[PDB]
């Protein structure tokens, strides 16, 4: 009778979460001043690339990033003069993850090779060279976030995440219990907590020093493509396959606003938010990015300059530009 | 300062050095997947596997490491030339799993524009499964080959066209010209098995530049 | 692994919850305090701007 | 939290009939293409039929043609899986899956298990 | 008067065809490189050569036409005739060098992406406009072209005319270079590619077919007579009167030799119709007006 207690331990949550639902913020946010249509223009363009665009990561410096592509390379651009610092080659051609570390000194990178690789590039001998290599996944890596120089956590497509040490190589805890290809990851602020969307509509928290789960949380009925966290620490922001972003916060358990329009049918590949959390960046299967207001659902602004997908998005940490990855191997900063 | 923007156009050009060396060998090599197995019907002859012929080099990838679930990372193979799709021809009637998951990727929204050189193996074993399959699929019985020749048994040559065209029913009805099916018979004498992929291939790009000229 | 289910769930029923009315507040007074250091809806003038 | 429930199914005689619906709640169901799937015991997962999104375009295993149907009413979230001539060789546990994704002509469709999208199956024997 | 203000209006429409529709193939491929192919290098070298023809050339044979008096001396007349012969050998030899990029795209499949390279067709375009200059600028402004005895010496820098007197030499052999040689490339290569949509076509109503799929026969050949069959029909009868010209004269009229090269003039006007039917093409072209 497992089985038949564990509805009503699913219900004793459903009927909770409507002790603590008094009032959606559509209602309570509607005495604030909207925003209106931005105009966001093409400022650069890094044209370096052979084939589809599948990450990339903006470093902490808010002047260099890393972009990976499915030809196998791994180019450091410079985004202030567009001149590419490096160019690394890896050993798989099809990566889909890739990470610059908050102090700048690493980069990694995975893929279908089932195997995460660290690369390290401030050397004092010689070029960039492969650091160590992280095997220890029975399937693809979608996602990989630094911690620290020493920390990493990835998530792959065999339901899996697992916190690393890049020292000895091993897995330092895992997470369980996902039944679905987690897709992606983001991280805390302060690095305590950290959210993954997955393939069966389940955004889901975890814990990094206790190695268990806090909450779970179920609001869309398609696989989970990508994810993204509040600058605050207390919600984070999820767009899946069904063209509808969803806003929940962790400290009320359930969701906050649904981001869609009536004539959207593609999916959501890449969510990221501002740096004061007001507009929701969401790039789009119909080779367009669109601007959501975050509290109203107003649909500022639409960015449109790519041609055969948007497959990755990314904010600075000052929030100065946004640049846009796609299919047609050209990487577009937007401000 | 004036010292450092010289240092950095001095490591800008020479990556430009090797990125456009790097392209005109990323422009010579074929990519290939493999969606059957290495089960060495079509596998020992021929992840990465290279070979050349005719001093080209085709890149073929047989995916095995991921578990059962492929709509996320099938659709990382659609700058691909042809999908290779290995299946055995003769329980629990695995010719219409194949059946489906056939219509699956000829009906992507990503894989659209791949053209599937499908082969039909097991070939060697249909000969001794066939006398002894129809209940599978009734309109087996009501089916005869119109006009195809040059195959042993009349039985077995019936038996073994029904399954070619039981592909080329969904290779033919939603196509529009952009990519089509190569369908083949092998059995273990696969030192043939090689050129009929560069066969088959020389045939993708010419028919992907005579529908961009117009003229197919 | 059935048991394994019903063991979590009763890990995430027993959880204070706060109202929507003092989350989504918590959120709204969030952008409102640093909306005057965002580059993106404020659109800063082209001399502090290193992209044009 | 999307559900997909079935209902019917029990211990018939061989040659009978037998009704199986499918009350699915949690997304819309007007533009998701659904299936039947079954499981023999001892053997794997099995697809048995599918409908389109509208009711125009139905399939069927050739093993169960002519013998079965499948209806939607996609004012009430219903999947219906009408069964008539059964057999000693139809004793399966029959699930009701769907698509993953939305205004979506293909399907990735049931695994060895741990598919997202799918129900618990009446057992259905003979 | 209907002669006057009937050529008047019908040849000033030819120049609005010519500078508009080569005008629109510039601003879509310039403009946002979504198409800005190396295929579409030889396209884009053109419509420059049919654009300096069609407001430097065409509207300037206007204006000798209609006043019957050549108003620019001798120091611009020797200039627009050097520039027709380049305008015209430079389309030709464009419409060849887009013909062998057809011819090797689909004979040799595996040796055009790694051996025609974004930078290697920047050469060829060079090596059009010094072939067609090495019989445009070299052989008129030195003088190389005879201008031959005196029926044509009084006519030749007098006043008031400025013919096209050339001599045996000349006039045979920049009709080789601009025609004639083209005309058997364009023949030998379209007669091959023909023969491949023609070898594909029943290979795939071999395998295929019986599911409903020679009649996209039809269509690998209305494409293939109206390019290969435009040219030869705008062309081939000026070149024809201009190689018997320097064979027996008081053949040709001074109005039948006129106006022969001027169904030329429209060829120019065709190609930004026949050169330009991708799909991507034709979403930029209503991107850029509506
Ligand atoms: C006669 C005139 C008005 C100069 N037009 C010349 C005509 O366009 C032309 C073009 C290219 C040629 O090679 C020739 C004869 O060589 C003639």
């Amino acid at each position: 009778q497992l089985r038949q207690e564990a509805e009503q331990l699913k219900n004793q949550i459903r009927d909770a979460r409507k002790a603590c639902a008094d009032a959606t913020l559509s209602q309570i946010t509607n005495n604030i001043d909207p925003v209106g249509r931005i105009q966001m223009r093409t400022r650069r363009t890094l044209r370096g690339h052979l084939a589809k665009i599948y990450a990339m990561h903006w470093g902490t410096d808010s002047r260099l990033l890393v972009s990976a592509s499915q030809d196998g390379k791994l180019i450091i651009w410079d985004s202030y003069t567009t001149n590419k610092v490096h160019a690394i080659p890896l050993r798989s051609s099809w990566v889909m993850t890739c990470a610059y570390a908050p102090s700048g000194n690493y980069v990694a990178c995975g893929g279908l090779d089932n195997i995460c690789s660290i690369y390290n590039l401030k050397t004092r001998e010689g070029n960039v060279r492969v650091s160590r290599e992280l095997a220890g996944h029975t399937g693809y890596l979608s996602c990989c976030r630094f911690l620290d120089d020493n920390q990493i956590v990835t998530s792959s497509g065999d339901t899996t995440c697992a916190l690393w040490d890049i020292e000895t190589g091993q897995q330092t805890t895992t997470f369980t219990g996902h039944t679905g290809d987690v897709m992606s990851l983001s991280l805390a602020p302060d690095t305590r907590l950290f959210v993954s969307g997955a393939c069966d509509a389940s955004a889901k928290l975890w814990d990094v020093r206790e190695g268990m789960c806090r909450q779970t949380f179920t609001g869309h009925e398609s696989d989970i493509n990508a994810i993204c966290f509040f600058p605050n620490g207390n919600a984070f922001a999820t767009g899946s396959d069904d063209a509808t972003c969803r806003l929940f916060d962790l400290r009320a358990d359930q969701e906050l606003m649904t981001y869609s329009h009536d004539n959207i049918i593609c999916g959501i590949t890449s969510v990221s938010f501002s740096k004061s959390g007001r507009l929701l960046l969401a790039g789009y299967d119909d080779f367009n990015c669109n601007v959501w207001d975050a509290l109203k659902a107003d649909r500022a602004g639409v960015l449109a300059g790519h041609d055969n997908r948007v497959s990755c998005l990314g904010v600075t940490d000052d929030g100065m530009a946004v640049a846009t990855g796609s299919w047609d191997s050209f990487l577009k900063i937007w401000n | 300062q004036r010292n450092e923007e010289k240092a950095q156009r001095e490591a800008n050009k020479k990556i430009e050095k090797q990125l456009q060396k790097d392209k005109q060998v990323y422009r010579a090599t074929h990519r290939l997947l493999l969606l059957g197995a290495g089960e060495s019907g079509k596998s020992t002859i021929v992840f990465e596997t290279k070979f050349q012929v005719d001093k080209v080099n085709f890149h073929m990838f047989d995916v095995g490491g991921q578990r059962d679930e492929r709509r996320k990372w099938i659709q990382c193979f659609n700058d691909v030339t042809a999908i290779i799709f290995v299946v055995a021809s003769s329980q629990t009637n695995r010719l219409q799993e194949a059946l489906n998951l056939f219509k699956s990727i000829w009906n992507n929204r990503w894989l659209r524009t791949i053209s599937v050189i499908l082969f039909l193996n097991k070939q060697d074993l249909l000969a001794e499964k066939v006398l002894a399959i129809e209940d599978y699929f009734p309109e087996f019985a009501r089916y005869t080959t119109p006009e195809d020749a040059t195959p042993e048994d009349p039985r077995v040559t019936r038996a073994k066209y029904f399954i070619r065209d039981e592909f080329l029913r969904i290779s033919t009805a939603s196509g529009d010209g952009r990519h089509y099916c190569y369908p083949h018979f092998t059995c273990a004498v696969d030192t043939e098995n090689i050129r009929r992929v560069f066969n088959d291939c020389r045939d993708i790009i010419q028919r992907m530049h005579l529908r961009q000229y117009e003229l197919l | 692994q059935a048991r394994k289910l019903v063991e979590q769930l009763k890990m995430e029923a027993n959880i204070d919850r706060i109202k929507v009315s003092k989350a989504a507040a918590d959120l709204m007074a969030y952008c409102e305090a640093h909306a005057k250091e965002d580059p993106l809806l404020t659109p800063v003038p082209a001399s502090e701007n290193p992209f044009r | 939290q999307v559900q997909l429930q079935e209902s019917g199914g029990g211990l018939v005689q061989p040659g009978g009939s037998l009704r199986l619906s499918c009350a699915a709640s949690g997304f819309t169901f007007s533009n998701y293409k659904m299936n039947w799937v079954r499981q023999a015991p001892g053997k794997g997962l099995e697809w048995v039929s599918d409908i389109s999104q509208s009711g125009a375009s139905i399939s069927y295993t050739g093993s169960v043609k002519g013998r079965f149907t499948i209806s939607r009413d996609n004012a009430k979230n219903t999947l219906y899986l009408q069964m008539n001539s059964l057999k000693p060789e139809d004793t399966a546990v029959y699930y009701c899956a769907r698509c993953p994704a939305p205004f979506t002509r293909d399907c990735f469709d049931v695994t060895s298990t741990t598919y997202a999208y799918r129900g618990q199956g009446t057992q259905v024997t003979v | 008067e209907v002669w006057v203000v009937g050529m008047g209006i019908v040849m000033s429409l030819i120049v609005l065809a010519i500078v508009f529709g080569n005008v629109l193939v510039i601003t879509a491929i310039a403009k946002f490189e979504r198409l800005q192919t190396v295929t579409n290098y030889f396209i884009t070298s053109l419509a420059v050569a049919d654009l300096v023809m069609g407001l430097a050339v065409v509207p300037f044979g206007a204006a000798h036409i209609l006043t019957k008096t050549w108003t620019f001396g001798n120091f611009w007349c020797e200039f627009w005739t050097s520039i027709d012969v380049l305008c015209v050998t430079a389309s030709i030899w464009t419409l060849v060098v887009i013909a062998v990029d057809r011819y090797f795209a689909i004979t040799s499949p595996f040796k055009y992406q790694s051996l025609l390279t974004k930078n290697k067709a920047r050469v060829i375009i060079l090596m059009v406009w010094i072939v067609s200059g090495l019989t445009s600028f070299l052989p008129i402004q030195m003088h190389w072209y005879r201008a031959t005895h005196q029926e044509a010496i009084n006519c030749y820098a007098e006043e008031t005319c400025c013919d096209f007197f050339t001599n045996q030499a000349y006039a045979i052999a920049s009709s080789i270079v601009s025609f004639y040689v083209p005309l058997v490339i364009m023949v030998f290569v379209y007669s091959r590619v023909f023969q491949e949509a023609k070898r594909q076509l029943q290979k795939i109503d071999k395998s295929e077919g019986r599911f409903h799929v020679a009649l996209k026969e039809h269509k690998a050949l209305k494409t293939l007579g109206i390019i290969m069959g435009t040219f030869t029909l705008a062309w081939l009868p000026f070149f024809i009167v201009n190689i018997v010209h320097v064979i027996q004269d008081n053949l040709i009229r001074k109005e039948v030799y006129i106006l022969l090269n001027w169904i030329g003039y429209v060829n120019s006007g065709f190609n930004p119709l026949i050169y330009s039917r991708s799909p991507d093409f034709r979403i930029a072209f209503q991107e850029l007006l509506c």
